[PDB]
RNA sequence: ACCAUAGUAGGCCUAAAAGCAGCCAUCAAUUGAGAAAGCGUUAAAGCUCAACAAAUUCACCAACAUAAUCCCAAAAACUAAU
């Protein structure tokens, strides 16, 4: 495998694809699951 | 090739370094399974002091030397270079190669003598006032020992005390 | 100064504490006999550190002739 | 390092070198940055202040000095060599001020 | 101006060799050092050695700061004995335990060459057996029950090796 | 950055009581009253008394031949007991007191008349013999670094020399030998008698094949 | 100067220069040390 | 030429191998430095100054380090490690009381470094510093 | 080229022997540095080598003035040579 290609300050418009599609996988669920997630997030942390 | 530049615009310097396009090693060399320079492109004993064209390509404009992890040549042959060069200096070749300072071409002196296959230099070599007779002769080296090992198509040894 | 140890002198000059308050390490390490070169492992670092200082005699030792 | 040293570099005020570590052409403005913080050269005079500007995407390697001469001498080692910048920067900054 | 290391006995401050003509070089008052060397030594009832750094400044002034004592009076005060020993190797200075030692390595923890040093206790131990290497007093790990015997024993041969160093040392300087 | 090497440890070697050189004497304790014939052989020719090692390592080798006298060994012996370390260094004459007398006439005089009187003693040393052998736990670099002195100042050519330099030598000699490039040597010519060579050679240089001459021992001849 | 055959370095300042044809040993810090080859 | 001889790895340059994969292994925070010549009691005054905050550092040469790190997920620092260098090693990273020291000192450069296996620059580094 | 910080005035003798008139040990820190291979001090202080780290063209020895009437063939490094 390979590390990251390190992007500086002079350019900095890219986002990791992993936190758009954990957004898109939090965005694709409904309230029931909002308030399970909810309640699993504050027991953990 | 690089190039520096030195500007000075009101008390500001600039220092810059500036890359121009250079010539590249011809494609087909005759031999290329050799290492070395001069000895992959078959030049080993054949060039002398008369060769301007193989010279030029290992020298300075102001008349200086490569160094040989520049130039990647055999050492023996990286010497023989060096005499070759500076045999051609003093024998008059390669006059475009003098630095210019254009306060010191006017006042002229005596007149360049002409002369080749010098060995040493003008300036440091003693007059033999002595001599001597044949059995014991101070003999005037032409040419270098460096030189001996060049092909010979006469057969004869090249004569260099004379 | 001068103080002379007896069997109470020896042990009321300073805290003797008992073996059991130290730990191993004073008793891990030699006492005598300086470790040699042939002895230590060649995977340890203080085996090339003894072999450096070996170089460094070497060089010690061919340097006596220094004509400077 | 040496050279520096003994020139005596007391007649200069401000020292500033600017890069980016992760080019390939910097080796040489490293090398003379590490030439001008050296011990003896810091210890010629107390007055002088050396600033390490490091940048990723500046994508110029520079070193730019003010001495009180009325003089700033900036000057952009890309191709430059370590030894032609410590020799430029002493032959001019020993025989100006 | 310059750095002096200077061992000056704990209550023995004068102005005289060896700190007369080496402060008094450096045009620095021997005086006032005497009596601030004096003043902060003199809480230490030990009588004991102390190597100190003084700092002498171009305005001719001065800094003093006080380091760790000796390893050589730290040994000789647990090995009882009064002088190293003359050949190191051919014979045994003192005989102590790893007690004075490990004691000796947690005095010197504190000292300005080791402090400053992040090097655990192993580092400093070691460092005072290497230094009891040429001071010839050799350790042992468990004595306690053998080193009185051991003392009994080595405080009567070494006061014959004493008389017969003086009794040579007699000899010598009568035919010399 | 560099790799360390292993340094030559040597544990195997003893150093002997007395490690300096023996004085040695002006005269042997019994005169040579009887005056001989001074014999120019044993200078003449290849070394086969002492020409190798037996407990040191380093030693003096001679190229040429020649004399050796008193002040000679008095040179060897004070600049060898100065400049070496009698702890770590010993070392050892490999030739003898000097034995063979050398006369002289009373300068001035004529010709004819008979022997002189005996002024000096000296030692004859062939090509190939060595002189002073050394031995200690240390390398050849220093010795040979002191020793260059000492060799310079005898009158035959000398060299300092080790077993392996002194085997490389040799072995380069044979090979040089073994590779000659030309099929006409000295051996085939002279023992052959070829162009009646003989005439004009001597009968030892049937044995010296050329490489000695009187005193002379050329290494570059083969 | 001084003639000499053979030349040495007196101390590690002192440097080899071929000039007029002949082997120079100059020395600046200590000017005593000036040899020239014969 | 002649075929070539196979050089063999000696064990100080195979202990300094392991010593590489261990740094690089167990600990969360390496950063590369501009190792500068100081005065000594400069440079141990800074190694007590960073034993303050546990920080560590080491010099490990180039010889036994570039083809290493060439061959280790690390490839991306390899224009960082063309010179002079310097590693600064920690276990949990906090990086306010590093850049404390870096900036009482003007002439220390922070090139780069890796926290958490993600690879940053200086003002990476000190963005992550003021999170 | 580059850089030099630790126990530590290692232990005896000596007016003084701080790596270094002499004798005995020659350990031990830091990735790195010998109880020190050369200069220096009355004793110090200090300047250099080795050791890290930075890199890497090659580096063993070899060279030595002169005479007396006026120096002594002229000269030539390649057209083919058992
Ligand atoms: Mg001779
Ligand atoms: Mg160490
Ligand atoms: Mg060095
Ligand atoms: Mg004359
Ligand atoms: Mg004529
Ligand atoms: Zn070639
Ligand atoms: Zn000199």
């Amino acid at each position: 495998e390979a590390l990251a290609g390190a992007p500086l300050d002079n350019a900095p418009k890219e986002y990791p694809p992993k936190i758009q599609q954990l957004v898109q996988d939090i965005a694709s669920l409904t309230l029931l699951e909002i308030s399970d997630l909810n309640e699993l997030l504050k027991k953990t942390l | 090739f690089r190039e520096v530049v030195e500007i000075l615009d009101g008390k500001t310097t600039i220092i810059e370094g500036r890359i121009t396009e250079t010539p590249q090693e011809s494609p087909n060399p005759p031999n290329p399974t050799g290492q070395c320079p001069i000895c992959r492109w078959n030049l080993k004993h054949k060039y002398n002091y008369e060769d301007v064209l193989l010279l030029s390509q290992f020298i300075r404009p102001h008349g200086g030397m490569l160094p040989r992890r520049i130039t990647g040549l055999c050492q023996e042959e990286h010497l023989k270079i060096e005499e070759c060069v500076k045999m051609a200096h003093r024998a008059g070749l390669l006059p475009n190669h003098r630095p210019k300072l254009p306060e010191g071409f006017v006042p002229k002196s005596k007149p360049r003598l002409n002369r080749y296959l010098t060995r040493w230099s003008p300036r440091s070599v003693k007059p033999i006032y002595n001599k001597g007779h044949r059995w014991n002769k101070v003999r005037m080296p032409v040419g270098s020992p460096l030189l001996k090992d060049n092909v010979s198509y006469s057969g004869r040894p090249l004569l260099l005390y004379h | 100064h001068a103080m002379g140890v007896n069997i109470y002198k020896e042990g009321q000059d300073v805290v003797l504490k008992p073996d059991s308050e130290y730990p191993e390490w004073l008793f891990e390490m030699n006492v005598g006999p300086p470790k040699k070169l042939e002895e230590l492992d060649p995977e340890t670092r203080e085996y090339w550190r003894l072999l450096r200082k070996h170089n460094i005699w070497r060089h010690n030792r061919l340097s006596k002739n220094r004509k400077f | 390092a040496a050279a520096l040293a003994r020139l005596g570099l007391r007649a200069v005020k401000q020292v500033r070198v600017q890069f980016c570590p992760f080019e390939k052409n910097v080796e040489s403005t490293r090398t003379f940055l590490q030439a001008v913080s050296s011990e003896k050269v810091r210890c010629t005079n107390l007055n002088c202040s050396v600033i390490a500007d490091v940048r990723h995407d500046g994508s110029e390697p520079c070193v730019d000095v003010l001495f009180g001469d009325g003089h700033r001498l900036i000057m952009r080692g890309a191709h430059l060599t370590a030894q032609e910048m410590l020799t430029a920067f002493a032959s001019h900054i020993q025989a100006r001020g | 101006s310059g750095m002096i290391r200077a061992i000056v006995r704990a209550g023995q401050a004068r102005p005289g060799p060896p700190l007369g003509p080496i402060l008094g070089q450096r045009g620095v008052s021997i005086n006032q050092f005497c009596k601030e060397f004096n003043e902060k030594t003199k809480d230490i009832k030990e009588g004991i050695p102390l190597p100190t750094k003084i700092f002498v400044k171009p305005d001719r002034t001065f800094e003093i700061k006080i380091g760790q004592p000796t390893v050589s009076y730290f040994l000789k005060a647990a090995a009882g004995i009064e002088k190293g020993a003359r050949h190191t190797g051919k014979e045994v200075a003192g005989l102590v335990t790893l007690k004075h030692v490990y004691e000796i390595a947690r005095v010197k923890a504190q000292d300005d060459a080791f402090a400053l040093q992040d090097v655990p206790l192993s580092s400093v131990v070691r460092s005072i057996i290497g230094s009891a290497r040429s001071l010839g007093i050799r350790v042992v790990k468990d004595l306690s029950s053998e080193e009185l015997a051991a003392f009994q024993k080595e405080r009567a041969l070494f006061l014959a090796a004493q008389r017969e160093a003086d009794l040579a040392a007699q000899a010598e300087a009568a035919k010399k | 950055f560099k790799t360390l090497l292993p340094v030559p440890t040597f544990e195997d070697v003893a150093i002997p009581e007395k490690p300096k050189l023996r004085f040695v004497e002006r005269v042997p304790l019994v005169p040579k009253v009887r005056r001989e014939r001074k014999n120019l052989s044993d200078i003449r020719g290849p070394s086969t008394e002492a020409t190798e090692f037996t407990e040191g390592r380093f030693a003096i080798l001679a190229l040429g031949g020649g004399y050796l006298h008193w002040g000679h060994f008095e040179m060897m012996r004070l600049t060898i007991n100065r400049s070496m370390d009698p702890k770590n260094m010993f070392a050892l004459w490999r030739v003898p007191a000097p034995f063979k007398p050398i006369t002289r006439k009373g300068m001035g005089q004529r010709m004819g008349g008979g022997k002189g009187a005996i002024d000096h003693y000296v030692t004859p040393v062939k090509a190939g013999r060595l002189i002073v052998e050394m031995g200690g736990r240390c390398e050849f670099k220093e010795v040979q670094g002191f020793l260059d002195l000492v060799a310079h100042k005898l009158p035959f050519p000398a060299k300092a020399v080790s077993r392996e330099t002194l085997e490389k030598m040799r072995k380069d000699q044979e090979e040089r030998e073994r590779n000659n490039q030309n099929p006409w040597t000295f051996e085939r010519i002279a023992t052959a008698n070829m162009l009646g060579i003989r005439k004009v050679l001597s009968p030892y240089d049937l044995t010296h094949k050329g490489r000695y001459w009187g005193k002379f021992y050329t290494p570059e001849r083969v | 100067f001084k003639t000499k055959g053979v030349l040495k370095k007196r101390c590690r300042d002192c440097y080899l220069v071929k000039r007029r044809g002949r082997w120079f040993i100059y020395c600046k810090t200590n000017p005593k040390h000036k040899q020239r080859q014969m | 030429p002649p075929p070539t001889p196979p050089q063999e790895e000696t064990g100080l340059v195979r202990l300094l191998r392991r010593e590489i994969a261990a740094v690089f292994r167990d600990n969360r925070m390496i950063a590369v430095c501009q190792h500068v010549a100081l005065s000594a009691e400069d440079k141990l005054l800074l190694r007590h100054q960073l034993r303050k905050h546990k920080i560590l550092m080491k010099i490990f040469p180039n010889q036994v380090l570039k083809p290493f790190l060439e061959e280790s997920k690390y490839q991306n620092l390899l224009p960082l490690f063309v010179g002079h260098n310097l590693l600064l090693v920690s276990e949990e990273p906090k990086v306010k009381e590093m850049v404390r020291i870096l900036k009482g000192i003007p002439f220390l450069p922070l090139l780069g470094g890796c926290i958490d296996d993600t690879i940053l620059s200086r003002q990476g580094f000190i963005n992550y510093s003021k999170l």
